[PDB]
């Protein structure tokens, strides 16, 4: 029953529903965690 | 289709046998004076066999011996014709001829460079174990005695329950004719105790090393084998003592053929033998051990074997 | 039928003839049911507009063909040799021609197998020796093509003229090819044929470009089409380096013709040229277009 | 059938016959409808094109076969036995034979498994003691081999020549190998066969390709396969470096061969030179080819 | 059958046996279609290669057992009491035991509940008083177990070595764990059994591992599976800080066995050393593997 | 049987399995091929 | 210990407390001089299995 279905869709990872706009920004964010504390206050 | 054409079909070839077509499927209304021949061509149009059939009123029929056909290889094309009297030449058949025959793909399969091989035994488990094949006195023929009212290794004997004297065969073969058996024996008792090198699978044919222990015997032979629990002496014999632990190399080298036993740490040999008439090659690479005694005790029995291939 | 030919030359020259008169005499039939055979795929462009989308151009797409043929024979010794036949008879790398043939005549399409074939049924071949070869080719030219008109034109004179006759009777428009012999300057006829795909339609319907002056030896060959680069001299020497950037731009548009002139100027011994109008096609058959 | 048997030795050296004379005595037969099994996986790459797209060449893929087996005996333990053998005779790290035998000849193919095999139906296997087992095996060279000829020639000559004789029948190109002794220096064949993928083909049709000076001790291995380097030390010391970037490039085109020249000079003690040459098909069987 | 029986001991310790002889006696029975619980299941890595995808690899995946039970009895109240000691008998945070008892031992699986159950019918379960309950369980540690084979060698010399019979059965290899006295410095094997994962297959075919100088009371547990850490004291002083980098690196691989030497010194009590060799399964059942 | 399953969800373009990890693992590698080399050494 | 050809060892020893069997059959050469100048060397080097 799981294996061959939205079960193992889940293991094919992002196929089905999936944004894009959600993503770019967590990695804009990461980005920004990374580098914010580095950039000067000029 | 307004001109009809030949059929195409297959004829089969096989090495070393006689290439035959039968009659009955050949079969039709050819008056005397029909002809008919085979042509088996290569890829570039070049003749490769020629071929007449025998033509009766109402067969054809193709028979050639091995070696003509020989040189036909797998994969030539080939046209059955057939000429009717005052008529031009038809072709009935065409096709390509396969090779259905046992393939070999190795130009010289060379004996594989079988390494040295080496093997060890001790006897410290309750039985003898599956490695040792008991022969001539068939299978229970064996045992080990512990020795403890002297304190010494365990040793492989025949079981003086039912049995007094008894051979036994490595599992596995050496791979190569010169060998090496080094093994540590003790001498409680009066007995004789066989080495067995180039032995058959049986044990019928070997060389061997005697060690005879007793209260006049004190000697070390050289022996051939005739049956697992028979043998022959050959030459004259060296008078030895056999202390308990102690190690003689038996080495058998195959060029400069010869056999030879060291005691101990001594490089001399202590007996040697040459020229001995026993088969050796490929099935003559078994060792073993055998042990006779006059009573139903242990004699001069081995603690420790070991055997290594070449010398 | 008898209305319809189709046939397969292989790679290694083999000649099959799958459906139509005499098909299956090499033991290879065609099933049915085979795709993006007849008319050549064709993309169309779409730009946003006030009123929904316009039309912004065509792109002419490569051919994904998959049909299936079956190889049987009495015996499966015999079919075996069938089948493997039929594999020898096609490649990767090179491409092996398949005819169709029928009162419009013959036209070939030049395909490769853009996959591995999918041979046999279920169980083991040598059970049935009558089994389906599934084939997915490919067309990279994706027009049907008849063998190319080809006119010569030879003069003695230094400086000459002449007409060649030229007419697109297909559904697509061809590209000239031109082999011009050395020493010499040739003019060359680029007519737009009312084309106006650079927006110079009767701007160019009278274009003639001039080649380079051809040294000694130096006969080139003038492609038209853009697989291929225009001017390749024989010996080797780089004609197109002399050429300034000129270049034929317009092929010979569908249902056009005319008396193109070509001009032989500064030629002491008196060249030739030929020209190579190739005649392609968008389906196996179809009546001739005016 | 007669026609085809199909062999499994498995990694423990065990022998199955799956298919054909002999099949199902060791308690397992092969089920219909195994894939990827005949012909070896290509994939053609495609560029665009003024025409669609054009082709830009060819990569072979690994094999994937997914083929179903039975495991049939009378009663449970033994059947269970049965069972035992055949999972015990595959592996994910070492590969197992899966041989075809018709009348072209035995051809093999290493084969491992890609992932756990699914046995057994949806109830106790020990109820019908006659189960399936499916397999999903993987074939890392996709290519079906036979038994690589080899061949020695041994010199006693400071300075010696041979020629090997050397011929391509399958479908795809191979690579030799070569077992040098030392010391000595060794000229090499490496023959395009017109080969042109490194725009040499007809400038290295007899080519040859002079390896360094070998020191005492250091015998090579000169194979040419991309998957391995080309130049190996027996004993260890870096050989490559002596090489000045030169290289074995080209492989044994199919249907060619020839009497490759191998060159033998400054060598104080003779010496022996092994050519093994695969024989890889892409297909279990076919007939020749030429 | 009464060739195959599986049980379940649940996390409070109750007994069900849900196939083979006795099954059903505690109310619940199991369903045809269990999946995933034979074959360990195993994903093979590959990169890409001049002849396709190269082998780089296997890693074992966890288990995902779904499997179906059927709860039933007489009256409605009584199935309601089954019922709920089915629940009580499975657990997200702690694992339950899932015994297959055949003719080749008992091995078992510990599992947990994956995501909730789904109970019962359509309609209400008291109606019918017997329904099916769908479990998706999943085992972390995939493999099948037994009982691990354990060998003590207790001394009173200051110094002395002992041999300890080893050897892997299974399919799989398995991580020894020793338990050493303290006081006393401890040489123990880490013999590579050929195995060639670092490239150091015959060259660690002898390894020998020395433990840093245990202290009064300090005695250790080495385990060298990777899931736990090798050196751990049960008075809770760090071993492993001083074993300046050591570990031990190989597992005893299946069909390998030999008398691996443990070195004991400076150790004037005289200690004692505790050899557990698991017992791990990739199958419920299978024949012994030589 | 090609036309109108996967083998025009082929044509489609990652509609089906494609995750956005490293495809912008990929964007960024390719900026930094781009950037890297001219970014000073301070 | 035997030198050259000698049937008789050179030198001879039984009995030593070191553990042999499978972990202890290494072999490998060692080098000590008081001056930083070769002293006992060896040309060539051979081991074999088994006496």
């Amino acid at each position: 029953s799981s294996g061959g279905g939205p079960a193992v869709v889940n293991n094919y990872g992002d196929i089905h529903t999936a944004n894009y706009d959600e993503f770019y920004k967590g990695q804009q964010r990461r980005e920004a965690q990374q580098q914010a504390p580095i950039l000067p206050v000029r | 289709m307004l001109s009809t054409g030949p059929i195409m079909e297959t004829l089969t070839l096989t090495v070393g046998s006689a290439f035959e077509i039968p009659g009955w499927k050949l079969r039709g209304e050819y008056p005397a004076g029909t002809t008919s021949h085979l042509v088996f061509t290569d890829a570039a149009g070049g003749t490769l066999g020629e071929f007449e059939g025998t033509v009766s009123a109402k067969e054809i029929h193709y028979l050639q011996a091995p070696d003509d056909v020989k040189n036909i290889p797998h994969g030539a094309n080939f046209q059955l014709f057939v000429t009717y009297p005052s008529m031009q030449p038809q072709c009935l058949y065409f096709g390509t001829a396969i090779r259905k025959e046992p393939r070999y793909p190795l130009s010289t399969v060379v004996s594989p460079e079988d390494s040295a091989v080496q093997y060890k035994a001790n006897f410290v488990g309750q039985y003898i174990g599956p490695m040792w094949k008991p022969m001539g006195n068939g299978w229970g023929s064996l045992g080990i005695h512990t020795h403890a009212l002297i304190s010494e290794a365990p040793s492989m004997g025949p079981n003086y329950s039912l049995f007094s004297s008894a051979a036994a065969r490595w599992l596995w073969s050496m791979n190569m004719d010169s060998v090496t058996i080094v093994v540590r024996v003790l001498n409680v008792g009066a007995g004789k105790f066989n080495v067995i090198v180039c032995a058959d699978y049986q044990m019928q044919t070997y060389l061997g090393i005697q060690f005879e222990t007793g209260i006049s015997n004190n000697k070390v032979h050289v022996i051939t084998g005739d049956g697992p629990l028979n043998w022959g002496y050959q030459g004259d014999a060296v008078n030895n003592t056999t202390a308990n632990g102690d190690v003689y190399t038996i080495k058998y080298n195959d060029l400069l053929d010869t056999i030879s036993c060291y005691k101990g740490t001594s490089l001399t040999p202590l007996i040697e033998a040459s020229g001995l008439d026993v088969p050796h090659g490929e099935g003559f690479r078994y060792t073993g051990l055998a042990w006779n005694t006059a009573l139903l005790s242990p004699g001069v029995e081995p603690t420790a074997w070991e055997a290594k291939d070449g010398v | 039928t008898d209305f319809l030919k189709i046939e397969l030359i292989g790679r290694d020259g083999s000649h099959w003839v799958l459906s139509g008169p005499g098909m299956g005499q090499q033991g290879v039939t065609l099933n049915p049911n085979l795709q993006q055979f007849y008319d050549a795929p064709v993309k169309t462009l779409y730009v946003p507009g006030p009123f929904g989308e316009e039309y912004a151009g065509k792109r002419v797409q490569r051919r994904e063909i998959v049909f299936s043929v079956q190889a049987y024979d009495e015996d499966p010794d015999t079919w075996s040799t069938v089948d493997s036949l039929w594999r020898w008879a096609w490649d990767y790398d090179e491409e092996s021609e398949l005819r169709v043939s029928t009162s419009d005549g013959t036209r070939f399409l030049k395909v490769r197998l853009m996959e591995e074939p999918k041979p046999y049924y279920e169980k083991d071949p040598h059970i049935t020796a009558d089994n389906p070869i599934v084939m997915t080719v490919t067309a990279t030219f994706p027009y049907w093509q008849d063998e190319p008109e080809e006119l010569i034109w030879t003069t003695l004179s230094t400086e000459d003229m002449t007409r060649f006759p030229v007419r697109n009777d297909g559904d697509v428009p061809v590209w000239l090819k031109w082999t011009l012999t050395a020493p010499g300057l040739w003019i060359l006829p680029d007519f737009s044929w009312g084309n106006d795909m650079y927006s110079r339609g009767r701007e160019d319907l009278g274009r003639t470009v001039a080649m380079p002056e051809l040294v000694a030896g130096e006969h080139v060959s003038v492609d038209s089409d853009p697989r291929v680069q225009t001017l390749i001299a024989v010996n080797g020497m780089p004609t197109q380096n002399r050429w300034k950037g000129n270049d034929l731009l317009y092929p010979l548009m569908p249902g056009k013709g005319a008396e193109i002139p070509v001009q032989l100027k500064n030629a002491p011994e008196g060249g030739a040229c030929k020209l190579t109008r190739p005649r392609w096609y968008s389906r196996p058959w179809s009546r001739p277009g005016v």
